[PDB]
């Protein structure tokens, strides 16, 4: 579980998330679900 | 790119012989070249 | 829309489009290459669009 605006929401990727947040394996077996928390992350800025 | 090849040879019509030309230039141009003239 | 250049310059030594590698600039799609192999691979086209 994490929160990301960097590289928007987005395991076959090498982006702002992959190198600066987390890398899921290119063969990663599993599911990903991303919930926009603009109204749920409370402070919107979310620094 | 644009290519020019050439060869130096004595020429004795255009008598036949066996050879190949070597490049002179390789210049990216992007020109829709369709016609030409030579210059004296 | 009325312009897609190809050769702004024929010879570049300053080629590091990290804009893609780290997505430090924006979103992108690479065709036939890794987005990260920017200084490992080289092409004779250095500009476009």
């Amino acid at each position: 579980s994490f929160v990301i605006r960097g590289d928007e929401v987005r395991p076959g990727q090498t982006g702002k998330i992959a190198d600066y947040n987390y890398k899921l394996p290119d063969d990663f077996t599993g599911c990903v679900i991303a919930w926009n928390s603009n109204n749920l992350d409370s402070k919107v800025g979310g620094n | 790119y644009f290519k020019i090849y050439s060869k130096h040879t004595p020429i004795n019509d255009l008598p036949q012989g066996f050879s190949a030309l070597e490049p002179l230039v390789d210049l990216p141009i992007g020109i829709n070249i369709t016609r030409f003239q030579t210059l004296l | 829309v009325y312009a897609w250049n190809r050769k702004r310059i024929s010879n570049c030594v300053a080629d590091y489009s990290v804009l893609y590698n780290s997505a430090s600039f924006s979103t992108f799609k690479c065709y036939g290459v890794s987005p990260t192999k920017l200084n490992d691979l080289c092409f004779t086209n250095v500009y476009a669009d």
